[PDB]
């Protein structure tokens, strides 16, 4: 949601354009065994620990 | 001198600024490439195919 | 008790969250000298650096 406030407000919007579901990315899912496919090949990440 | 001063910048990293010199028009085109790719990255959903930027650009392709 | 363990799902929401700033930034360079109607939250938020 983009808003524009009135230049010299009390704040108030000239026009909100409401830009349908803009694509940003493609994150990777989880198999049910809970392996990632990066390219490919199957693949875990380790837990951390600090 | 904003306009000399800026020509002689740009006209410079072309010119010297790259391991394999290339001519002003190979850069120029190159920068045009990348523009597209921005608007068609998510205009796209994916981003454009190999042959996409090539229609929009007049050329070869 | 001091040893905490993180594991994927942490690690990809502050991976996501970098690409979130690094859009920031662009984001807020665009409302910089933007036009009014013309633009949308599509023109300015990228897919590469998220």
């Amino acid at each position: 949601r983009l808003v524009i406030y009135e230049r010299e407000a009390p704040e108030g919007t000239v026009k909100d354009i409401k830009e349908q579901e803009v694509y940003m990315g493609e994150i990777p899912l989880m198999t049910d065994n809970g392996t990632f496919v990066i390219n490919g090949t199957e693949r875990v990440i380790v837990s951390q620990l600090h | 001198a904003t306009w000399w001063i800026r020509q002689a910048i740009t006209r410079s990293i072309a010119d010297q600024a790259r391991t394999i010199r290339i001519p002003v028009h190979m850069i120029e085109t190159i920068n045009k490439l990348n523009r597209i790719s921005r608007q068609m990255l998510q205009e796209m959903g994916r981003e454009p195919t190999p042959e996409e930027l090539a229609e929009r650009m007049l050329m070869p392709e | 008790g001091n040893r905490r363990i993180r594991s994927v799902g942490e690690m990809a929401e502050n991976q996501f969250r970098v690409g979130l700033v690094r859009v920031e930034r662009a984001v807020k360079e665009r409302l910089s000298l933007g036009d009014l109607d013309t633009l949308m939250p599509q023109d300015m938020i990228n897919a590469k650096p998220i």
